[PDB]
């Protein structure tokens, strides 16, 4: 999971 | 403020290809000369300008069978259908002309681009 | 010996979400209490262990309407349906419990994982 | 396009  | 799961789109596409392999919820047969290819209309539209136009048509949207132009090569179509469902393109010296012609007909601009670049490098 | 187009899976998913927004080729309505959500069975199966089980069932595969458990929160479902079609999860303090419970019911393990990690960090 |  990432900060887009 | 959303978070994003990097592998989600790839995981979705992998499962759509599993559905195609098992013939689950396929709703169309694409006829290319003597050969038949089962697929999902939604995936075909998502990948191809030609299929996007065909399946948004108020009459063609309901057809269970689509016949492609007799000039379309079945192997070229097979390679492009595999690409649609996997992001992988089996581009070879022996098939590049058929793949590029099929990609032009199907309106798959990124595939056409790369075919053009690979041909230019060999001339 | 294939080549691969990096953005292909993301581009496919973007077009599947465009089809959902325009209600094109949607083949199911998911009923969550008083709310209704139209979707494509193939995408639902590709994202959720629950829908994968439902739509591989020889009777349920043909249903046009699926009713979820009355304990399922419509907003939680909406957030998860948006995630299915975009890879983006709108995870907030006010919705995390509903999102995690809905993700557990839908069998969306990666979403459950992250909800667990975000809750653990706040305790 | 890349070599996967
Ligand atoms: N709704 C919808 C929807 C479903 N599919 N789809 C598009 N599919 C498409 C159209 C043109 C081209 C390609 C894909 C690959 C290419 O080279 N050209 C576009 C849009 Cl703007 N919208 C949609
Ligand atoms: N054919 C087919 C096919 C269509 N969909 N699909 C799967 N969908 C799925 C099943 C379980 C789970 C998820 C997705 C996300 C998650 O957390 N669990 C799996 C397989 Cl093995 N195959 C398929
Ligand atoms: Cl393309
Ligand atoms: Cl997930």
């Amino acid at each position: 999971w990432v900060i887009p | 403020s959303c978070i994003q799961f990097t592998r989600h789109a790839s995981d979705v596409l992998l499962n759509l290809n599993r559905l195609r392999s098992r013939d689950i919820l396929t709703d169309v047969v694409i006829v290319v000369s003597r050969e038949q290819f089962r697929a999902h209309k939604t995936v075909l539209m998502a990948c191809s300008g030609l299929f996007y136009s065909i399946f948004t048509d108020q009459l063609k949207c309901n057809l269970s069978v689509i016949n492609l132009d007799p000039e379309i090569n079945p192997e070229g179509f097979c390679i492009l259908l595999d690409f649609m469902y996997t992001s992988r393109l089996n581009l070879r010296e022996g098939n590049i002309m058929a793949v590029m012609a099929t990609a032009m007909y199907l309106q798959m601009e990124h595939v056409v681009d790369t075919c053009r670049k690979f041909i230019k490098a060999s001339e």
